[PDB]
RNA sequence: GGAGCCAGCGAGUCUAACCUUGGCCGAGAGGUCUUGGUAAUCUUGUGAAACUCCGUCGUGCUGGGGAUAGAGCAUUGUAAUUAUUGCUCUUCAACGAGGAAUUCCUAGUAAGCGCAAGUCAUCAGCUUGCGUUGAUUACGUCCCUGCCCUUUC
């Protein structure tokens, strides 16, 4: 679980 | 966007291409949208599931933002999702169950809800106190 | 409220086989209009 | 959705207990009230019928339609 | 030819492939017994009919 | 190869040009080949 | 018993809720006709449900599956170039464009 | 005066494939229970163990009703699409069916062609219609 | 012989003959009777003259009608048309004028065309 | 309340917008009060309209 | 001169034309018709959805009309047009090529449907008159002097080129702007008859396999 | 002259075969 | 009665009487509405709706037409159900015995009193909008087809059939409620003539 | 999945092998032995489809969807293990009603459904014809747009 500031995954 | 790749037109990256499109380039940010969509899912009430972001393109667009969605911070990316959604119609969730993003049908009306308020920004109109007007305003109708 | 990341590609492009028959009909487009 | 496939005594008992009850009866009915399998609504109305509980109006393969004895 | 309907016919063993058969399209051609005929159109299946 | 009928003609610029100029023609003497009432 | 709301059949999880034969479909090579041929041939009643099934059914189907022949099921029911052809299509759009 | 005709075609056929199964006598070949019945269905016959019954039924009241009919022209009747351009049927199961029909006695090789209905499966068919007409 | 009438009824390409004699109320629809004929949504569509003129003046005559051509909706119209017609014409031939009348009044009355062809 | 009102004339040359015709209606209620109203379907004389406010006169809507 | 069939009626009963489609058409061959109807001045379109030809050719004739245009195409794009004069014949068949229809342009604007004066061009043959003949008796008789439209139809090489114009005269010349549509139409069948009656007798047809065939001109 | 044929308002594109056979016709000029 | 041919009881009851599908009589259905009554026909009896009428060939020919076979009509619509007037009637059937079996009262008065209470009495035409008033036959026009589409959005993806959804949309219209989708209709285009008045 | 079950336009073999009924074999595809027809005569009532009745399934990207792919059983040539057209099984994807915009349509019409012939142009799952089921809304206006007619004013 990704939470506050968290950016999305980059592959 | 344009096809250079298609790239979201962008205020500083791009200033000749706009200029032959001979859009004033002024008007050619999203980064406002970026950071005020950022602004807005990351505030507590999405986290309570009582809002939900409507974007009306300049063109004419019209694009419904699930809340369950989470904008890249990094606009680059950002920029990467709207090229994306505007070309087609569409984004799905990484574990594909839901259509984050969507481009819908306008007028907004039939979208919003069948009681609701509605108000806009004016630096001109009357200032007021945002927490006071929505405890007068009744409860079952949504702003 | 549950949170799902956003699916995307990095860059767009609007599976070799595909682009083989792709060049396959632009080649029939030109040849028959040269015959013409 | 999840709607019980199976016949349970407990689930048996209430078919008994409501379909008396109500004026109109089919498959809609007891799928969308009692919770039940298309399936079971079906052999249910069949079952139904044979004890008289309810009477039939009429009966079409797509539509069964059925009233309180 | 291996399928002829009166005076249309399909023909087979002329070209390899459809390629060939665009570049021979409406061409003159004739049969042993003298009857003339032409190239219409390639079929997309198989390739040289 | 020997071909069999006409090709298909097909309407390049200069084809144009001169159908243009020969309606051109035409209307400026009036020469209208025109059913007309009897 | 209880009804068994999933089953492990052949090393894949079958859900309970559907039926015998639509249920054994979710297996790999295992169709619909094919199903409903080894439910037939394991004397199983096709109205049942998956979970409803007693142990020996569930073995006697496994069992149909895993040796078709020995229980009749008939044979006739059970189951570079292109970088040629690419380089071959450039030569012929070079000749092409060298008319050209 | 009772008739197959005087019956509705759904009640008689039912009657009719019910005393046929009941009477035990129709041969059924090994592989009714493996077969499509034709190349445009999906899946066979829901009813397994009467599906046959209710074919040899319905082929001898066609029987009845037209005085000669062929394997060909069943395939064609019992046919149904699969663009859909309609597939016949399958030969080898109204074959059978006719080879059946005709090993009880409801029909016989017909002169001139295809199939008659035989008196004593005449007679039967009219009991039959008697029966479910009460 | 026996008195006997024979009438037409079309509707697009379906076609009906009606042979309307004396008899015992006896009436047949390719050669199995109109309680048979399908589709059962339609039944009473074929029913129309016999419940509106009355069962009573059928119950004299024997009817037999042959249909071919068209599909079941307009061999279904092609049948009522016949009986209505076969009904008035031998009303006309073997009875009097004023039953005739009253028959075509009856059938003009509910739908004309019982009587009269619709060719679209 | 709604009123009854009895078409008596079709208006024709009123200029009125497509799809809306003018017409003259007469009371149910009253036979002499005779009122101008807008119809937006097809309307013809000697048929009943229900009219929701008896009191605004019709006027042409471009 | 005037043919026989026509030298009856040739300008004193206008003519009145049915264009029409085949059966189940695609959008852009009832487009096209649409355009074929606003160049005859007296056409009027009628959807073909079941209608057969006995019973259209019959309608037609019981309302008294003079010619019927049947439209063809291939994946919606036009590829024949035949037009039968009534009461019995002729029939003309023609094959359309690079037909370019108005909906293919931005901004195009209405037609101009005044009585448009003609031009044919290049017809010497007596094929060539009959095929001018023909296509002359759909149009109006006499328009009007200072009408702005004018419709043309050129022969190269058997291969009629149609074209619609609306001119301006000027001072020092007049200038003349396409309205389109652009179509090369073809003769390859003349029958002596109507359309519905396939045994009657051909008046001329089109011969392809003859080795001439690829240097032979007719109109 | 050049405004007033929107064929050669504005066409839509693919309309014209101007560019086709222009290349064509001065390669065949060339050979 | 005696014949040759068998003939079923309920047939020569409906030799006494013209009924639809002979369980319905015409005798007792009034039009509530004196305004609407020149358009709801049910005088004429029949049997079935299914009568290959010409009813397009003149402006008002429609209102002769009965109103069972216009909500028959209506009923089939959307491409898939095109052509397949059969379906329609069956459905239709099987709608009149749900709602007689929901309320024991005549379901053709049930769908004379629905038709009447959601007609739009008033709507709005573009000049900005100005409030109109609607031409009774526009009024049935539009409440069949309110009712039919209605029935069909309730059961597109539901387990609910068309002829359930339909009986249920009739009996709330007939009753008035807000619970049918064609009154809110009615409400919401008489609200927005009533804003622009 | 069974059962009921109804059209019309046409085509079809001489110095040949076309349409093919019927019998038998084959799960199917198809094979095989016969038979009628140079045709309002035989194929053919072309027992078309959609459709109707009775059953199974059941709001689950599910028994909807059939793209892609694998393995087999056959036909056609031809001498290759070459393709070709069919059938069986398995595999089972996108798709949950479609943005800005945009095209067409008034009665046997829109729309759905199939059957036949490829008869010198075009057409090969495309052209034409044939038939089956069969609607909603309007049939009034020049208000807006556009095109005309008259003033032998
Ligand atoms: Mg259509
Ligand atoms: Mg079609
Ligand atoms: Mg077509
Ligand atoms: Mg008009």
């Amino acid at each position: 679980r990704f939470k506050g500031d968290d950016d999305i995954p980059y592959k | 966007t344009h096809k250079i790749k298609y790239v979201l037109l962008n205020c500083d990256d791009h200033q000749g291409l706009l200029k032959k499109m001979g859009r004033d380039i002024s008007e050619a940010r999203p980064d406002i949208t970026h950071q005020c969509l950022l602004t807005l899912l990351d505030s507590p009430i999405n986290k309570a599931g009582k809002l939900q972001v409507y974007i009306q393109t300049s063109r004419g667009i019209l694009i419904e933002v699930n809340p369950t969605v989470r904008i890249p911070r990094t606009f680059k990316r950002f920029s990467g999702l709207m090229v994306q959604l505007l070309h087609k119609l569409s984004i799905r969730s990484v574990n594909s169950e839901e259509k984050l993003l969507k481009v819908i049908k306008n007028p907004i009306t039939d979208h919003l809800p069948t009681k609701c308020r509605k108000v806009t920004l004016s630096f001109d109109a009357p200032v007021i106190r945002v927490q006071d007007y929505i405890e007068k305003l009744d409860d079952d109708e949504s702003i | 409220i549950p949170t799902h990341a956003p699916k995307y590609e990095e860059n767009f492009n609007p599976k070799m086989k595909a682009q083989l028959k792709k060049e396959r009909k632009f080649t029939m487009k030109e040849i028959r209009k040269d015959a013409k | 959705a999840q709607h019980a496939v199976i016949l349970d005594q407990e689930k048996y008992d209430r078919i008994l207990k409501e379909v008396p009850t109500y004026r109109y009866v089919s498959v809609s009915v007891l799928v969308d009230r009692l919770k039940i399998g298309g399936s079971l609504a079906r052999i249910a109305l069949r079952h139904l019928e044979k004890e008289g509980i309810i009477k039939p109006i009429s009966k079409h393969s797509k539509q069964a339609i059925y009233t309180r004895a | 030819p291996y399928k002829i309907f009166k005076n249309t016919a399909f023909i087979k063993d002329m070209f390899s492939s459809a390629m060939e058969v665009a570049r021979f399209e409406g061409a003159q051609i004739k049969t042993v017994s003298g009857i003339r005929g032409e190239i219409k159109r390639a079929l997309s299946k198989p390739e040289g009919h | 190869f020997d071909r069999t009928a006409k090709p298909v003609p097909v309407i390049t610029s200069e084809v144009t040009e001169s159908l243009e100029d020969m309606i051109r023609r035409r209307i400026q003497d009036s020469n209208f080949d025109d059913l007309q009432r009897r | 018993g209880s009804f068994q709301h999933i089953l492990r059949l052949l090393n894949t999880n079958v859900d309970g809720n559907i039926k015998i034969v639509y249920a054994l479909t979710t297996i790999k090579g295992v169709g619909r006709r094919y199903s409903n041929l080894v439910c037939k041939k394991a004397d199983v009643d096709l109205h049942k449900r998956a979970g409803e099934l007693t142990q020996e059914e569930l073995e006697r189907i496994v069992q149909i599956m895993q040796n078709p022949t020995h229980y009749k099921i008939p044979a006739w029911f059970l189951n570079t170039l292109a970088n040629n052809v690419e380089s071959k299509l450039r030569d012929d759009l070079e000749r092409l464009k060298k008319i050209r | 005066g009772v008739s197959v005709r005087d019956v509705a075609a759904q009640d008689f056929i039912n009657a009719y494939a019910s005393f046929l199964q009941r009477q035990g006598k129709l041969e059924v070949p090994g592989y009714v229970d493996i077969v499509k019945t034709s190349s445009g269905n999906e899946m066979p016959p829901q009813d397994a163990e009467g599906w046959f019954y209710k074919r040899a039924a319905s082929v001898a009241r066609h029987i009845y009703m037209r005085k000669q009919v062929g394997v060909g022209k069943l395939n064609k009747l019992y046919g149904g699409a699969k663009p859909y351009k309609h597939i016949d049927a399958s030969g080898s199961i109204n074959r059978k069916v006719l080879q059946a029909l005709e090993k009880i006695g409801i029909v016989e090789i017909s002169p001139k062609g295809g199939r008659r209905i035989s008196e004593n499966g005449q007679r039967d068919l009219d009991r039959i219609a008697a029966q479910t007409l009460e | 012989a026996v008195p006997s009438v024979q009438t037409f009824g079309k509707k697009k390409s379906a076609t009906a003959v009606a042979h309307v004699k004396a008899g015992k109320g006896l009436i047949k629809v390719n050669g199995s009777p109109i309680t048979l004929v399908e589709p059962e949504i339609l039944r009473f569509k074929v029913y129309e003259p016999l419940l509106l003129v009355g069962l009573d003046k059928f119950s004299n005559i024997d009817i037999r009608v042959r249909v071919t051509g068209g599909g079941h909706v307009s061999q279904v119209y092609a049948i009522r048309q016949a009986i209505a017609k076969g009904l008035v014409a031998y009303h006309q031939k073997y009875v009097d004028e004023q039953s005739k009348n009253e028959l075509k009044k009856a059938f003009t009355s509910y739908d004309r065309t019982l009587l009269i062809a619709d060719s679209r | 309340p709604v009123t009854l009102a009895k078409v008596i004339k079709v208006l024709g040359r009123t200029g009125s917008r497509g799809g809306v015709t003018q017409v003259r209606v007469e009371f149910l209620e009253d036979t002499s009060r005779t009122i101008v109203r807008n119809v937006k379907g097809p309307v013809r004389e000697n048929d009943i309209l229900v009219l929701m406010e008896s009191e605004r006169e019709a006027r042409r809507l471009r | 001169q005037v043919d026989d069939e026509y030298a009856a009626t040739s300008g004193i009963m206008d003519p009145r034309i049915i264009v029409t489609t085949s059966r189940d058409p695609s959008t852009r061959l009832s487009q096209f018709a649409k355009e074929i109807k606003l160049l005859f001045p007296n056409a009027v379109r009628l959807n073909r959805g079941n209608y057969v030809m006995p019973n259209l050719v019959d309608a037609c004739k019981k309302s008294g009309t003079t010619d019927l245009v049947v439209l063809h195409e291939h994946r919606g794009v036009p590829t024949s047009l035949t037009i039968s004069h009534f009461p019995h014949g002729p029939t003309a068949q023609f094959s359309l090529h690079n037909v370019v229809m108005r909906h293919d342009i931005i901004n195009a604007g209405n037609q101009s449907e005044v009585n448009p004066h003609l031009i044919f061009d290049n017809f010497t043959t007596a094929l060539g008159k009959r095929v001018v003949c023909i296509l002359k008796h759909l149009f109006n008789a006499g328009p009007k002097k200072d009408s702005e439209r004018v419709i043309t139809f050129a022969n190269r090489g058997d291969f009629i080129s149609v074209r619609q114009h609306v001119y301006v005269r000027t001072r020092e010349g007049v200038e003349i702007a396409e309205v389109g549509p652009r179509f090369e139409m073809r003769l390859f069948e003349l029958r002596l008859g109507t359309l519905e009656n396939k045994d009657a007798d051909v008046e001329w047809q089109l011969r392809r396999f003859i080795r001439t065939a690829n240097k032979k001109d007719y109109l | 002259r050049e405004e007033f044929n929107p064929f050669e308002a504005v066409g839509k594109p693919g309309i014209s075969k101007q560019i086709g056979e222009e290349q064509r016709k001065r390669a065949f000029e060339a050979r | 009665v005696v014949l040759a041919t068998p003939i079923p009881e309920e047939v020569q009851q409906a030799q006494t009487e013209i009924k639809l599908f002979n369980k319905w009589s015409f005798e007792e259905v009034e039009v509530k509405d004196a305004s609407l009554v020149d358009y709801v026909q049910v005088r004429q009896p029949i049997f079935v709706a299914h009568t290959a009428g010409r009813y397009a060939n003149k402006r008002f020919r429609k209102a002769q037409c009965p109103i069972i076979e216009r909500l028959t009509n209506s009923l089939m619509m959307n491409g898939r159900n095109n052509g397949k007037k059969l379906k329609a009637v069956r459905i239709i059937k099987h709608t009149l015995d749900i709602i007689n079996v929901l309320t024991d009262q005549n379901p053709i008065q049930v769908v004379v009193d629905a038709i009447t209470n959601t007609g739009p009495r008033e709507d709005t035409t573009r000049v900005r909008r100005q409030a109109v008033d609607v031409s009774p036959l526009r009024r049935v026009n539009q409440a069949i087809a309110l009712l039919t589409i209605g029935a069909r959005e309730a059961a597109f993806r539901n387990i609910k059939t068309i002829a359930e959804t339909l009986a249920e949309e009739l009996i709330n219209a007939a009753k008035g409620s807000s619970t049918s989708y064609a009154i809110k209709k009615k409400d919401e285009l008489e609200r927005v003539a009533k804003s622009n008045r």
